[PDB]
């Protein structure tokens, strides 16, 4: 999903990107006796203030 | 048993076909002031005020980034801070083992009077520091200069943390002490544990500040290093002259400094579930100056009349040279040395098949001018054009004779002070045999500019950049300075190579040749 498009250049698939991200993983949870089956997203990593570029 | 020599009949043997002689060449040496230099990766920093009778007074400050040993900590429920102590170990050596355990230490690397006192102020920095920053497609490094004291001083929040007025030895009357801080704990079921700690800088910081900054802070601010460093930007150390007392400066290793916060939480409980409390401790370590670029040494110097006049651009002659060379560490000055005379005759030296036995540069100290001031223990000569060590430095693998003296290594290369019977410096001799040999042996080699500057350790051969490069000549620049020079706060005065200087004290290159005939 592209919420907003930048006003600059675009990095290559092998270039370094200076960005902040918040990741979460999707895991289907088994339907329990009292709770029905659903999807849950658990947080694992986040970088609010980037310091070094990440090689893509 | 016929391996002994004798001195009978030497006149009967014929003469050899080589002539061992020495030649003297003039050198062009002038002074070059060192403007704001990079103080971001200095292994050792200075904190205090040093008053030099000849060079002047220098004030050294320090700014560093703080970090947590373990991020995303579990402080506990209902935390109550008990104490916040900052400890920075001092360079000290045990001098006399005493009875009843304990020890007696003597502070090392302390410059200035032993009775000096300074007004120490520890503030919370409000200026975010970074090690690198993206640019127009490149990741450039971040540099903090010695002249950025105003930027860090203006962006400081609140008042000094060391605000315990009950102890004036930690603020307004601070002095580098040498106590052993004896501690006894009867926690061994009743038995005591007499534990001793080497001399260190112990300061009691505002407990209320750390209560809400860490113990009562949102978990989103101490989850990682990036967020924490943005929250707690760092610590700023400011020094001022104490009321009615001299000032001294000391070189410290802030990489081992840390502030431990001792508090009491409600314990994991759930078994007894009472209002009981447990003792907990969190450590806020200071960032490492070598592994991080979030540390700067703010060095401000009040150059004296003589020193400022000699290094001024109006009193420097780049054609003939300077009669006196003022080389000082830190944000001081250096000397540009050019072997123009040798280069002019280099064509004839290589045509006569002459070989170089040894080449040396002897710098004579001006004892009359350099009186009453501490003298540097060693000087360093490098290549100013390529900003790399000379070939002689790498070719010398000698180690200091004294065991454990890594600072006196490479004695063949030179640079060590030659003290006289009066315990005062007399001269510095540097051997550049390999550099001269390459010039005559290799025709494509070019005579590069040489720079002389004080050095703290011969091992540290890295270089620090200047905020603004200086234009020595049309296409010649002075952009970097040895890193070991910034750490040394001392300086020395040497005789220049001007033709007006007496031949016995004038600086000149002496080359010993093996003239084959
Ligand atoms: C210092 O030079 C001390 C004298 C060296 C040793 C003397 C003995 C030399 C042995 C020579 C043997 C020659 C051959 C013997 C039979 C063929
Ligand atoms: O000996 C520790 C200390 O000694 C002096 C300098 O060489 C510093 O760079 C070093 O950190």
């Amino acid at each position: 999903l592209v919420l907003r498009e930048g006003t600059g250049t675009s990095p290559m698939n092998t270039d370094g990107a200076f960005t902040s991200y918040r990741g979460e993983y999707l895991t289907r949870v088994a339907k329990t006796d009292t709770e029905a089956e659903h999807l849950s997203t658990t947080f694992f990593e986040q970088v609010l203030f980037p310091t070094k570029a990440l090689d893509l | 048993c016929d391996k002994d020599f004798n001195a009978i009949g030497g006149d009967l043997i014929g003469d050899d076909h080589f002539g061992l002689e020495s030649e003297k060449y003039d050198v062009l040496s002038y002074n070059q002031e060192v403007t704001s230099v990079q103080s971001n990766v200095l292994p050792t920093s200075a904190l205090g005020i040093y008053s030099n009778p000849v060079f002047g007074e220098t004030t050294a400050n320090y700014v560093t980034q703080v970090a947590l040993v373990a991020y995303a900590p579990s402080i506990g429920e209902d935390p109550v801070i008990e104490s916040a102590v900052l400890s920075i170990p001092y360079f000290s050596h045990v001098t006399a083992n005493n009875t009843d355990g304990s020890h007696t230490y003597e502070l090392d690397s302390i410059y200035g009077p032993a009775n000096g006192k300074l007004k120490l102020s520890v503030y919370e920095s409000g200026y975010q520091m970074r090690s690198s920053f993206p640019s127009n497609g490149t990741e450039l490094p971040q540099y903090y200069y010695t002249s950025q004291n105003s930027t860090f001083d203006q962006a400081k929040v609140g008042t000094r943390l060391n605000d315990d007025l009950t102890k004036p030895f930690q603020n307004d009357q601070f002095f580098f002490s040498s106590e052993e801080y004896k501690t006894v704990t009867k926690d061994s079921n009743d038995k005591e544990t007499t534990t001793y700690t080497a001399p260190e800088m112990r300061l009691n910081l505002n407990s209320a500040f750390f209560q809400d900054k860490i113990l009562k802070a949102p978990a989103s601010k101490i989850a990682s290093t990036d967020v924490f460093q943005e929250y707690f930007r760092g610590l700023y150390f400011k020094v001022e002259k104490a009321d009615g007392s001299p000032s001294n400066m000391a070189l410290m290793d802030f990489s081992k400094g840390k502030i431990t916060i001792t508090y009491k939480a409600k314990t994991d409980i759930t078994t007894d579930a009472p209002e009981t409390t447990e003792e907990r401790t969190i450590v806020i370590n200071l960032v490492n100056p070598t592994s991080s670029g979030g540390t700067a040494n703010l060095l401000q110097d009040a150059k004296s009349a003589g020193y400022s006049g000699a290094i001024s651009s109006s009193n420097v002659n780049k054609t003939e040279g300077d009669e006196r060379l003022y080389i000082k560490g830190g944000q001081g000055s250096a000397a540009v040395i050019k072997l123009n005379d040798f280069a002019s005759k280099l064509d004839d030296i290589r045509a006569k098949n002459w070989k170089v036995n040894e080449a040396n540069l002897i710098f004579n100290i001006d004892s009359d001018l350099m009186t009453g001031a501490d003298e540097p223990k060693r000087v360093y000569l490098y290549d100013l054009t390529n900003n790399v060590p000379l070939a002689d430095y790498y070719a010398d693998q000698t180690t200091s004779l004294t065991v454990g003296d890594t600072k006196g290594a490479k004695y063949v290369f030179g640079g060590l002070i030659n003290l006289g019977d009066n315990k005062r410096g007399k001269t510095y001799k540097i051997r550049i045999t390999e550099y001269i040999r390459n010039l005559i042996k290799d025709k494509t080699a070019k005579n590069v500019n040489l720079g002389l500057v004080v050095t703290e350790s011969i091992g540290i051969t890295t270089s620090n950049f200047l905020e603004n490069r200086i234009v020595l000549q049309p296409n010649e620049y002075f952009s970097q300075v040895p890193r070991a020079s910034i750490m040394n706060p001392l300086g020395t005065i040497l005789y220049g190579g001007k033709a007006s200087v007496p031949d016995d004290k004038r600086l000149r290159l002496e080359v010993y040749y093996t003239k084959p005939n």
